[PDB]
Protein backbone atom coordinates (compact mmCIF):
# COMPACT_ATOMS: atom_id res chain seq x y z
CA UNK A 1 0.00 0.00 0.00
CA UNK A 2 1.57 3.52 -1.61
CA UNK A 3 0.09 6.62 -1.12
CA UNK A 4 1.59 9.65 -3.52
CA UNK A 5 0.19 13.46 -2.43
CA UNK A 6 1.46 15.72 -5.24
CA UNK A 7 2.15 18.66 -3.12
CA UNK A 8 1.69 21.25 -5.67
CA UNK A 9 -1.63 19.97 -6.61
CA UNK A 10 -3.29 20.09 -3.13
CA UNK A 11 -5.44 23.92 -3.01
CA UNK A 12 -7.26 23.70 0.11
CA UNK A 13 -7.67 21.36 3.41
CA UNK A 14 -10.53 19.45 1.15
CA UNK A 15 -8.17 18.52 -1.98
CA UNK A 16 -5.82 16.89 0.95
CA UNK A 17 -8.82 15.09 2.54
CA UNK A 18 -10.19 14.18 -0.94
CA UNK A 19 -6.67 12.75 -1.96
CA UNK A 20 -6.05 10.91 1.10
CA UNK A 21 -9.69 9.60 0.85
CA UNK A 22 -8.20 7.92 -2.86
CA UNK A 23 -4.74 7.40 -1.93
CA UNK A 24 -5.79 5.16 1.35
CA UNK A 25 -9.06 3.45 0.33
CA UNK A 26 -10.84 5.30 2.85
CA UNK A 27 -14.67 4.47 3.70
CA UNK A 28 -17.07 6.78 1.96
CA UNK A 29 -18.11 7.78 4.90
CA UNK A 30 -14.97 9.58 5.92
CA UNK A 31 -15.41 12.56 7.98
CA UNK A 32 -12.40 14.77 6.31
CA UNK A 33 -11.62 15.94 9.77
CA UNK A 34 -8.15 15.13 12.20
CA UNK A 35 -10.32 12.59 14.31
CA UNK A 36 -12.05 10.57 11.21
CA UNK A 37 -8.08 10.40 9.70
CA UNK A 38 -7.07 9.51 12.88
CA UNK A 39 -10.10 6.06 13.26
CA UNK A 40 -8.81 5.45 9.78
CA UNK A 41 -5.42 4.89 10.34
CA UNK A 42 -5.60 2.91 13.13
CA UNK A 43 -8.60 0.96 12.21
CA UNK A 44 -9.32 0.81 8.50
CA UNK A 45 -6.15 1.04 6.65
CA UNK A 46 -4.09 -1.56 5.27
CA UNK A 47 -0.39 -1.82 6.26
CA UNK A 48 2.18 -2.19 5.83
CA UNK A 49 2.03 1.79 4.18
CA UNK A 50 4.22 4.08 2.31
CA UNK A 51 3.38 7.57 2.29
CA UNK A 52 4.84 9.27 -0.46
CA UNK A 53 4.19 13.09 0.21
CA UNK A 54 5.66 15.64 -2.49
CA UNK A 55 5.99 19.64 -2.28
CA UNK A 56 5.69 19.37 1.20
CA UNK A 57 5.86 23.51 1.83
CA UNK A 58 3.40 24.14 -1.10
CA UNK A 59 0.47 22.21 0.07
CA UNK A 60 1.74 23.40 3.30
CA UNK A 61 0.73 27.46 1.88
CA UNK A 62 -2.48 26.44 0.64
CA UNK A 63 -3.76 24.48 3.24
CA UNK A 64 -3.14 22.42 7.68
CA UNK A 65 -1.02 20.39 5.60
CA UNK A 66 1.09 20.15 9.27
CA UNK A 67 -1.78 19.03 11.43
CA UNK A 68 -2.48 15.67 8.95
CA UNK A 69 1.06 14.87 8.56
CA UNK A 70 1.18 14.92 12.72
CA UNK A 71 -1.67 12.39 12.80
CA UNK A 72 0.24 10.09 10.49
CA UNK A 73 3.44 10.77 13.25
CA UNK A 74 1.31 9.10 15.63
CA UNK A 75 -0.37 6.50 14.01
CA UNK A 76 3.39 5.22 13.53
CA UNK A 77 4.66 6.22 16.88
CA UNK A 78 1.57 4.26 18.24
CA UNK A 79 3.00 0.97 16.11
CA UNK A 80 1.33 1.15 12.54
CA UNK A 81 3.58 0.29 10.35
CA UNK A 82 4.11 3.72 8.06
CA UNK A 83 6.92 4.97 5.87
CA UNK A 84 6.48 8.47 5.36
CA UNK A 85 8.44 10.19 2.48
CA UNK A 86 9.43 13.72 2.54
CA UNK A 87 10.15 15.07 -0.69
CA UNK B 1 -25.09 -7.35 23.62
CA UNK B 2 -25.28 -4.15 24.68
CA UNK B 3 -24.05 -1.84 21.39
CA UNK B 4 -26.79 0.80 20.98
CA UNK B 5 -25.79 4.42 21.78
CA UNK B 6 -28.76 4.83 24.80
CA UNK B 7 -27.98 0.89 26.20
CA UNK B 8 -24.17 1.93 26.23
CA UNK B 9 -24.81 5.29 27.59
CA UNK B 10 -26.72 3.91 30.55
CA UNK B 11 -24.62 1.27 31.15
CA UNK B 12 -21.79 3.89 31.38
CA UNK B 13 -23.45 6.06 33.71
CA UNK B 14 -25.06 3.32 35.57
CA UNK B 15 -21.52 1.43 35.99
CA UNK B 16 -18.25 3.81 34.93
CA UNK B 17 -17.29 1.78 32.63
CA UNK B 18 -18.00 -0.20 29.47
CA UNK B 19 -20.13 -3.06 28.50
CA UNK B 20 -18.26 -6.46 28.20
CA UNK B 21 -18.42 -7.29 24.31
CA UNK B 22 -16.07 -3.72 24.18
CA UNK B 23 -12.51 -4.33 23.75
CA UNK B 24 -9.41 -2.16 22.69
CA UNK B 25 -8.19 -1.64 19.38
CA UNK B 26 -4.57 -3.18 20.60
CA UNK B 27 -6.26 -5.97 22.44
CA UNK B 28 -8.47 -6.82 19.34
CA UNK B 29 -5.21 -7.17 17.12
CA UNK B 30 -3.67 -9.01 19.67
CA UNK B 31 -6.85 -11.46 18.71
CA UNK B 32 -5.83 -11.09 15.33
CA UNK B 33 -7.97 -8.63 13.97
CA UNK B 34 -6.82 -7.18 10.97
CA UNK B 35 -8.29 -3.54 10.58
CA UNK B 36 -8.39 -3.92 6.12
CA UNK B 37 -9.52 -7.56 6.28
CA UNK B 38 -12.45 -6.56 8.26
CA UNK B 39 -12.68 -9.80 10.21
CA UNK B 40 -13.35 -8.92 13.81
CA UNK B 41 -16.29 -10.82 14.29
CA UNK B 42 -14.44 -13.88 13.12
CA UNK B 43 -11.84 -13.07 15.58
CA UNK B 44 -14.01 -11.96 18.81
CA UNK B 45 -17.62 -12.50 17.72
CA UNK B 46 -19.86 -10.64 19.93
CA UNK B 47 -17.11 -7.72 20.26
CA UNK B 48 -16.87 -4.48 19.16
CA UNK B 49 -13.84 -1.94 19.29
CA UNK B 50 -14.28 0.63 21.89
CA UNK B 51 -12.33 2.16 24.68
CA UNK B 52 -9.56 3.67 23.43
CA UNK B 53 -8.43 7.46 24.29
CA UNK B 54 -10.30 9.69 22.44
CA UNK B 55 -7.92 13.06 21.23
CA UNK B 56 -10.47 15.06 20.49
CA UNK B 57 -7.96 16.36 17.86
CA UNK B 58 -10.61 18.94 16.04
CA UNK B 59 -11.39 20.02 19.65
CA UNK B 60 -15.48 19.73 19.49
CA UNK B 61 -15.96 18.39 22.79
CA UNK B 62 -15.61 20.62 25.85
CA UNK B 63 -12.14 20.27 27.34
CA UNK B 64 -11.26 20.56 31.05
CA UNK B 65 -8.44 20.01 33.35
CA UNK B 66 -8.60 16.81 34.62
CA UNK B 67 -10.60 15.69 31.67
CA UNK B 68 -9.89 12.90 29.24
CA UNK B 69 -12.64 11.15 26.53
CA UNK B 70 -12.90 7.70 25.00
CA UNK B 71 -14.90 5.94 22.94
CA UNK B 72 -16.56 3.07 21.65
CA UNK B 73 -18.11 1.94 18.21
CA UNK B 74 -21.83 1.92 17.98
CA UNK B 75 -24.19 -0.38 15.96
CA UNK B 76 -21.47 -2.65 14.79
CA UNK B 77 -21.98 -6.49 14.23
CA UNK B 78 -19.36 -7.81 12.14
CA UNK B 79 -17.22 -6.99 8.94
CA UNK B 80 -15.48 -3.48 8.55
CA UNK B 81 -16.27 -0.71 10.89
CA UNK B 82 -19.46 1.94 10.45
CA UNK B 83 -19.59 5.63 11.35
CA UNK B 84 -21.40 5.75 14.44
CA UNK B 85 -19.56 6.32 17.92
CA UNK B 86 -19.92 7.07 21.12
CA UNK B 87 -17.23 9.82 23.30
CA UNK B 88 -17.48 9.85 26.81
CA UNK B 89 -15.39 11.72 29.41
CA UNK B 90 -13.50 10.59 32.70
CA UNK B 91 -16.41 13.28 34.66
CA UNK B 92 -19.43 10.58 32.54
CA UNK B 93 -20.29 13.63 29.86
CA UNK B 94 -21.78 11.47 26.96
CA UNK B 95 -21.41 12.73 22.75
CA UNK B 96 -22.19 10.83 19.78
CA UNK B 97 -21.67 11.33 16.33
CA UNK B 98 -23.35 9.22 13.47
CA UNK B 99 -21.50 10.82 10.89
CA UNK B 100 -17.30 9.63 11.36
CA UNK B 101 -16.61 12.83 13.88
CA UNK B 102 -18.00 15.68 12.14
CA UNK B 103 -20.87 16.49 14.40
CA UNK B 104 -21.21 15.83 18.03
CA UNK B 105 -24.62 15.62 20.08
CA UNK B 106 -24.48 15.57 23.63
CA UNK B 107 -26.63 12.94 25.15
CA UNK B 108 -26.04 12.94 29.00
Amino acid sequence: KKAVINGEQIRSISDLHQTLKKELALPEYYGENLDALWDALTGWVEYPLVLEWRQFEQSKQLTGAESVLQVFREAKAEGADITIILS
Amino acid sequence: VINTFDGVADYLQTYHKLPDNYITKSEAQALGWVASKGNLADVAPGKSIGGDIFSNREGKLPGKSGRTWREADINYTSGFRNSDRILYSSDWLIYKTTDHYQTFTKIR
